[PDB]
């Protein structure tokens, strides 16, 4: 019996093939040879915010683009001041092991997950002077590998049993369950729109999910290794993800297929993080060759290199109004370019 | 009036190796003050004790030139009273505080290697820069001493010296004997200390393979031996000049007899102001690499 | 207007930067471990990951245990660079080759090459008797065993059969060819032989952390 | 889109050789360190063999050893693992996983059952 | 009956999954073009921005 569900897999792959094959009328490269290179892009280092005691797995942007949540390993969740390098807040964790923080996009409130397999959200603006932990929320089965709101009162979350879900957290329950992935799913990013979110994994796929009904709609492959960063396009009909096998590549929606390998010779070493600018005009992708390549979205080409990192690039974030871009890494440093 | 001091090599070749010093260490100098400053932003406690070392032996290159003039005069210092008590002041007290320095890292690494899982709180730059502050606090008020007395004794023999009056006083005996003592030999001995239980602690590590224990070793040899060799025959002149004007204040044969071993003394302890630098920065791989990037 | 909350920044972040040097001393103060297989290390030593905390000579030490994780561990260990050590307990009792192969890619691994492993070779009591009538992975899975004979440099370990001590440096020795291979002073692989009679494990770990803290000591101290 | 297509081997004589390769099509086969693991039924999946990145450095266990041979093939793009002398220990479903990375010596986790990269349909029914 | 279930579950995803319209890949990167030429003047990033009016 199972045979004939092998073989009806295999002969749904080859249509899917086809259909894909189908769609590629053309590359991104050919209709984008005739647009003007970004030319050699180089920002300082405009304020480095030093304080953290070990490395910087994950930081999040605020809405108003001035504060700034980060998260480190030494278990410290500190809130920035990024315009006077001023520490708003210094929150500590349960969980020293924090993987993913987000900031909330009305503010008042900041999450935090990691190996723990739990997401913490935590009170900022409260009337009680002093920020403590509110929801507490529990089911994930697996490490969590990224955190982000929507809105308040709700929470999406990706986790390593091979699942994303969607927390309300007034009750604390889990209102969808994404499932599909066979692989560590590692980083989920929002549409602007707040109705689909992707999911890149360790089974070198990428999967667009509906929040509201909860389905599975578009499966996207074509990378050779794990997908470690994903990272919406400013316009939610795109996304770029970069992975081990030393490139970035980036997906379309509504194509199914592939647009555009950043992948260069001497680049050996995977990606970490993945950030588009307002625009879109530039990928700015971590490397574990302790610096941050920016990559012209359009034309595949290594325009810029965020070099001033001792140790590997973890994250790294685009403000809402593209002034800044912050670089945290294994150095215990975060950097703000511009 | 003044002892009858006579050179036939102090008007040649300490001017020619103080030259070659001021030279050679400066650049060698400015290159630790940088690796001391990159280890210091690194939160490593050593890069203070690097920086204040340094800095050390680029006040000593700079007040060495007025003293290169003065040697070449054969013994004569015409540039006025308060610049002898000030280049005079810098020129010595110079190599003790570098002394000092010297015993502050040796300590640090026998803290850091003899015990890693303790001291914390010593092995921190505000413990760095108090104790450096402290130091040099209180090794100026220490050999400020001299300041307080008039310093530009002349002979009957066509000298005139800055420091140093060559029929020699009682003060200048006693803070010669102080120097020689506590300045030099119990920091150069607790940095011998030091660097015997680094080698112990080395030759108990079992994740250090037997080339890496000769490597140090030779190293620690070497930190311990080069401060010996430029520093020993000034201070055993000077410990012998005021013992035996201690003895005898009248003689004065035997200050001609020493009066050029004092000065090629003088010029071989100008040596191990170079000598730090090229040893304790250059000499390592990482300073070495760290520089190279510079 | 302006200068008021000027003044509450300046203020707010003072008493965050004092908090934050207090937390700076025991984060320095305190040392941490991972344990990759036994519940039964964690046992003697004193939800996604267990914590777990001990002192041995007035020295703060945590372990970190991984509880509900899945089996795949190619990204999870990526965090566990900047601990002190990795405590790897092999069974030893195939377990053998595939604790081998999960050793190998620990030390091959990029973040995990200047991170040092101890290594500990669980289950030595009922290696004795797997070893004088098992008939197991040592005498078949590892044909091997049968040409190597044991090393001048071996532990007396009295009270059993010269084949039980050659059967455990042979797989020892199996361990230290990937430990020496691809080996510097960034890590080193300690192996030690389990021993249920005490909890002396701890004072084993404490020992190979003051090895690795003298090594770095010695990195950074530039006294190499 | 990883794929390890399997040529299935099919019956052997106790002592016989099957000598069946693989397929590749989503790699460069030319970066990752593939390995040998096979589920015998009833036992968790076993490792068998390794090669290298682009030659030597062969690895195996004694199950396997001085019995079956590897041969990595960059122009076919194939796995061959050359076996011969049968006997008890097989009849499982052999998998030709690669390491999860490029251009590196690591292979964390290719035991796994849920690994990605692994494929199936080399039976060799004995 | 598990494997047999998990490949039903796999093949009613692929034909939820095959029924996707999709467009060429052409129109797909031309709208993406215009969305990074739209915005090209609001992008610090990329633009340089003016020293006074620069928070950082």
């Amino acid at each position: 019996e199972l045979d004939q569900l092998r073989q009806e897999a295999e002969q749904l792959k080859n249509q899917i093939r086809d259909a894909r094959k189908a769609c590629a009328d053309a590359t991104l490269s050919q209709i984008t040879n005739n647009i003007d290179p970004v030319g050699r892009i180089q920002m300082r280092t405009r304020r480095t915010l030093r304080g953290h005691l070990a490395k910087i797995y994950a930081m999040h942007w605020g809405t108003d683009s001035r504060l700034l949540v980060s998260a480190s390993q030494d278990g410290k969740l500190i809130i920035w001041d990024s315009y006077t390098t001023n520490k708003v807040h210094a929150i500590p964790l349960r969980s020293s092991w924090v993987m993913t923080c987000a900031y909330a996009p009305s503010g008042n409130y900041v999450a935090c997950g990691g190996l723990d397999n739990i997401c913490s959200i935590y009170n900022l603006k409260t009337r009680e002077g002093n920020v403590r932990v509110s929801r507490e929320l529990a089911g994930h089965t697996g490490y969590l590998s990224c955190c982000r709101f929507l809105d308040d009162n709700q929470i999406v979350t990706s986790s390593g049993d091979t699942t994303c879900a969607l927390w309300d957290i007034e009750t604390g329950q889990q209102t969808t369950t994404f499932t599909g992935h066979t692989g560590d799913v590692m980083s989920l990013s929002l549409a602007p729109d707040t109705r689909l979110f992707v999911s890149g994994a360790c089974d070198a796929s990428a999967k667009l999910w509906d929040v509201r009904e909860g389905m599975c709609r578009q499966t996207f492959t074509g990378h050779e290794s794990d997908i470690n960063a994903i990272c919406f396009f400013p316009n939610g009909n795109a996304f770029a993800t970069g992975s081990d096998d030393a490139t970035c590549r980036l997906f379309d929606l509504r194509a199914d297929q592939e647009l555009m390998t950043y992948s260069h010779d001497n680049i050996i070493c995977g990606i970490t993080s993945v950030s588009f600018s307002k625009s879109g005009r530039l990928l700015l992708a971590g490397y574990d060759d302790f610096n941050c390549n920016v990559w012209d979205a359009l034309k595949a080409d290594r325009a810029g290199v965020l070099a001033g990192h001792d140790n590997r690039v973890s994250c790294l974030g685009v403000t809402d109004d593209g002034m800044a871009v912050a670089t945290g890494s294994w150095d215990s440093f975060l950097k703000i370019w511009n | 009036e003044g002892c009858h001091v006579d050179s036939r090599v102090d008007h040649l070749f300490p001017p020619s190796l103080y030259i070659f010093v001021i030279g050679v260490g400066l650049p060698t100098n400015c290159l630790a003050l940088w690796a001391a400053y990159r280890q210091v932003q690194q939160r490593n406690e050593l890069g203070v004790y690097l920086m204040n070392l340094s800095i050390a032996d680029l006040l000593y290159i700079c007040t060495l030139p007025l003293w290169v003039d003065y040697f070449l005069h054969h013994d004569n210092w015409i540039h006025g009273p308060g610049s002898c008590k000030l280049f005079g002041f810098i020129f010595y007290t110079n190599i003790y505080i570098s002394i000092a320095f010297l015993c502050c890292i040796s300590v640090d690494r026998y803290l850091a290697v003899a015990h890693p899982l303790r001291f914390a709180r010593l092995r921190r730059v505000k413990t760095a820069v108090a104790v450096s502050s402290v130091v040099w606090a209180t090794e100026l008020g220490a050999n400020s001493a001299p300041l307080f007395h008039d310093e530009l004794f002349r002979d009957r023999y066509n000298h005139t010296f800055c420091f140093e009056k060559f029929p020699m006083e009682g003060w200048v005996a006693w803070m010669n004997l102080y120097r020689v003592f506590v300045g030099f030999l119990f920091p150069w001995a607790l940095m011998l200390l030091s660097y015997r239980g680094i080698l112990r602690a080395v030759r108990g590590s079992v994740s250090t393979e037997r080339q890496e224990k000769a490597k140090i070793k030779r190293l620690a040899l070497s930190l311990i031996a080069i401060v010996l060799v430029c520093f020993a025959p000034y201070h055993v002149l000077l410990l012998s000049r005021s013992a035996i004007y201690l003895g005898r204040p009248w003689d004065c044969g035997f200050e001609e007899r020493v009066f050029s071993a004092y000065h090629s003394s003088l010029a071989f302890t100008s040596l191990n102001c170079v000598a730090d630098p090229i040893l304790y920065c250059l000499v390592n791989e990482g300073a070495r690499s760290d520089v190279a990037k510079a | 207007d302006q200068r008021n909350e000027e003044k509450a920044q300046r203020e707010a972040n003072k008493k965050i930067e004092k908090q934050l040097q207090k937390d700076k001393q025991v984060y320095r103060a305190t040392h941490r471990l991972l344990l990759l297989g036994k519940n039964t290390i964690v046992k003697q030593m004193r939800s996604g990951i267990f914590e777990t905390k001990f002192q041995v000579d007035k020295v703060n030490f945590h372990m970190f245990d991984v509880g509900a994780q899945r089996d795949e561990r190619r990204k999870w260990i990526q965090c566990f660079n900047d601990v002190t050590a990795i405590i790897f307990v092999v069974a030893s009792s195939n377990r053998l080759q595939a604790a081998l192969k999960l050793f190998d890619s620990i030390w091959n691994n990029k973040w995990l090459r200047d991170t040092s492993v101890i290594l500990f070779l669980n289950k030595q009591d009922l290696l004795a008797e797997k070893v004088l009538a098992g008939k197991s992975k040592i005498e078949d899975y590892f044909p091997e065993f049968a040409r190597y004979t044991t090393p001048e440099d071996a532990t007396p370990e009295p009270g059993e059969d010269p084949r039980v001590t050659r059967a455990k440096y042979f797989i020892r020795d199996e361990f230290l060819r990937i430990s020496t291979a691809s080996g510097d002073g960034r890590h080193y692989c300690y192996p030690h032989f389990t021993c249920a009679v005490d909890t002396e494990n701890i004072r084993r770990v404490f020992n190979d952390c003051r090895d690795i803290i003298q090594r770095m000591h010695l990195r950074q101290y530039e006294l190499l | 889109q990883v794929q390890l297509q399997e040529s299935g081997g099919g019956l052997v004589q106790p002592g016989g050789s099957l000598r069946l390769s693989c397929a590749a099509s989503g790699f460069t086969f030319s970066n990752y360190k593939m390995n040998w693991v096979r589920q015998a039924p009833g036992k968790g999946l076993e490792w068998v063999s390794d090669i290298s990145q682009s030659g030597a450095s062969i690895s195996y266990t004694g199950s396997v050893k001085g019995r079956f041979t590897i041969s990595r093939d960059n122009a076919k793009n194939t796995l061959y693992l050359q076996m011969n002398s049968l006997k008890p220990e097989d009849t499982a479903v052999y998998y030709c996983a690669r390491c999860p990375a490029p251009f590196t010596r690591d292979c964390f986790d290719v035991t796994s059952t849920t690994y990605a990269y692994r494929g199936q349909g080399t039976q060799v029914t004995v | 009956t598990a494997s047999i279930a998990q490949a039903r579950k796999l093949v009613e995803q692929l034909k939820m999954e095959a029924n996707i319209d999709r467009i060429k890949v052409s129109k797909a990167a031309a709208d993406l073009m215009a969305y990074c030429e739209a915005h090209a003047k609001e992008d610090p990033l990329l633009t340089p921005v003016p020293a006074s009016e620069n928070p950082f």
